[PDB]
């Protein structure tokens, strides 16, 4: 139910700045502002940290189960 | 307070006295001072 | 004697000291509850020998 | 054969002024429209104020009343005042003598007139008690003799329905949510470690109780706690619980990034 | 001065000492007895000041730089360090082979784990809080 809303709201944003590059976009400098701080936030990176942080976390889970 | 058929809290009260707690309390009504007696300061001091 | 968890690399004249606190509890139970059903098995038995 | 068509805001509106009243039976009144000599109709319902007495006629409050109707006439809610709603909250659904000449005083008015009795607190969240009736544990006051029951149903929408449904529903930043970590881990050691006390629980059961019967079996566990709806119910939280978590971290993983 | 100890920079004692110390010792910091106690004092504020704000930016540090960023030498350092993490004021742990200082935490998968956890909340937000002005514009536009 979560991943269906997910999916929704980023249409929205989509569309909505092609309207922007179409739809007579005024600017709104303070959305694309946070676009951006949403990109920042944006987990990358199977890096060797995570690799191993996900890792060691899921063999706790095993052990339980 | 309590309710007699759904039986709960009707009002809450405060502590009461009973019917004896008055006659003792608001009723007995002293007499004059303690100059209306003597005859031993000693026990008149003494209490007081 | 246990006390600071570290080695001595005598080669180098050098001291490394550890951080340790991995043993973990949650397993630790694990393995005790093993053990515990490990005895229940073998009673549950006891009595199926005896239902068969 | 009569019946009555209860639309879902009035039983709403009902129940709720009811269970607000808690204990002093309230009291309101009910719109709606004859269909034939077979059904009322009740669409609307609005509440009528206390007095320092209970229900009864006076509790009528004409001024309230039609101040109320023209209120409403502006609104096109336009309907007969057709019934009477009420509590007894804790004694069941019944009308005493009193509910009975007020209900009289609704006979008058319209002699198809009904009354409804709530009942808040007993009504449990499985089949709410509702009931209406109009006169001549209930037979204690006459159900038959004085007066006599009816039936009800609740007139509805496919709409009504699909609002109620997101009532026990969760939020929308949801799903992606993942508890604190470090915390649900105590979950595992704290719930794995209280369960190995009981591991030995059950050990002592099964070598016990193997050699018994079930009626010597309620002295033993009527008194005390078997460790085997323990383990199972114990079971259930580590293993939906861990699932849910490891679940919710497989998608952030590959989706969020 | 009020201002300087509010910011986080680096202090470099000298030029503090330059500029300030004739304003200061005319008021009424006096003697080299129970005043002069308090010249001493200051230098560790300083040094507590800059080892306190390098912990926040630098994630890892050598030796030499720190002294010199500090001013004070290897020794003067690594006693300020060991009275801080004595005391505890940081958490730095040296690798001393004519080396490192290393002023990171040492958290565990668990700790790396909630960083991401609570990333993937506050995107949410920018996610959620995003879309109401999305809807703002075309309500107000067209």
């Amino acid at each position: 139910h979560g991943l269906k809303g997910l999916n929704s709201k980023l249409l929205d944003i989509r569309s909505y700045l092609e309207k922007v590059a179409t739809g007579k976009l005024p600017i709104n400098h303070q959305i694309i502002y946070q676009l951006q701080d949403v990109f920042n936030l944006l987990p990358d990176v199977s890096l060797q940290e995570f690799v191993k942080a996900f890792y060691l976390k899921t063999n706790d889970q095993m052990v339980v189960v | 307070a309590l309710d007699m058929t759904t039986l709960t809290i009707m009002r809450y009260l405060p502590r009461e006295v009973d019917p004896l707690v008055y006659n003792m309390s608001h009723e007995d009504p002293g007499n004059v001072s303690y100059s209306e007696i003597g005859g031993l300061s000693e026990q008149i001091r003494e209490l007081r | 004697d246990k006390k600071f968890h570290g080695i001595l690399d005598q080669g180098e004249g050098v001291l490394i000291i550890f951080d340790e606190p991995p043993v973990d509890k949650t397993y630790e139970a694990a393995l005790e509850t093993i053990q515990n059903m490990s005895k229940v098995v073998d009673s549950l038995y006891n009595k199926a020998k005896k239902l068969t | 054969a009569e019946q009555v068509y209860i639309s879902s805001l009035a039983l709403l509106k009902m129940l709720k002024h009811g269970r607000a009243g808690v204990p002093m039976e309230v009291m309101g009144l009910m719109l709606g429209e004859f269909v034939d000599d077979y059904t009322v109709r009740v669409i609307d319902v609005f509440a009528m104020p206390q007095s320092g007495t209970g229900v009864s006629v006076e509790a009528v409050d004409p001024v309230f009343q039609a101040k109320m109707l023209d209120m409403l006439k502006q609104t096109g809610r336009p309907e007969m005042v057709v019934g009477w709603y009420h509590s007894h909250p804790g004694f069941g659904c019944w009308l005493s003598g009193v509910d009975i000449n007020t209900q009289q005083s609704f006979e008058a008015l319209s002699e198809r007139a009904v009354a409804v009795v709530v009942d808040p607190i007993q009504s449990v969240k499985g089949k709410v008690v509702i009931d209406a009736f109009r006169l001549i544990q209930a037979l204690i006051h006459g159900l038959n003799r004085h007066y006599y029951s009816i039936t009800i149903n609740y007139r509805k929408n496919e709409l009504e329905q699909k609002m109620l449904l997101n009532l026990h529903k969760k939020s929308w930043m949801e799903g992606l949510t993942l508890q604190d970590y470090s915390e649900h881990c105590k979950h595992n050691e704290s719930v794995v470690k209280e369960m190995l006390e009981l591991a030995k629980n059950y050990n002592k059961a099964v070598e016990e109780e193997d050699k018994m019967t079930p009626e010597q079996l309620a002295i033993k566990n009527v008194g005390k706690q078997d460790p085997k709806r323990h383990l199972e119910e114990h079971v259930d939280v580590l293993m939906t619980s861990n699932i849910v978590q490891c679940l919710a971290a497989m998608l952030d993983t590959v989706v969020f990034k | 001065l009020l201002k300087l100890f509010t910011t986080m920079e680096l202090m470099r004692w000298s030029t503090l000492v330059e500029d300030y110390g004739m304003e200061l010792r005319k008021g009424s910091f006096g003697s080299t007895e129970e005043g002069e106690k308090r010249w001493k004092d200051l230098k560790n504020r300083v040094v507590e000041h800059n080892i306190r704000i390098m912990a926040k930016y630098y994630t890892r540090i050598t030796m030499k730089r720190m002294a010199q960023l500090l001013d004070l030498s290897v020794d003067e350092s690594e006693a300020f360090l060991s009275n801080l993490v004595v005391n505890k004021t940081i958490f730095a742990k040296v690798d001393r082979l004519a080396g490192i200082i290393n002023f990171q935490r040492p958290k565990d998968p668990n700790n790396l784990l909630n960083d991401w956890s609570q990333k993937l909340n506050s995107l949410m937000s920018l996610v959620n809080k995003t879309t109401h002005l999305i809807a703002k514009e075309e309500m107000i536009h067209n």
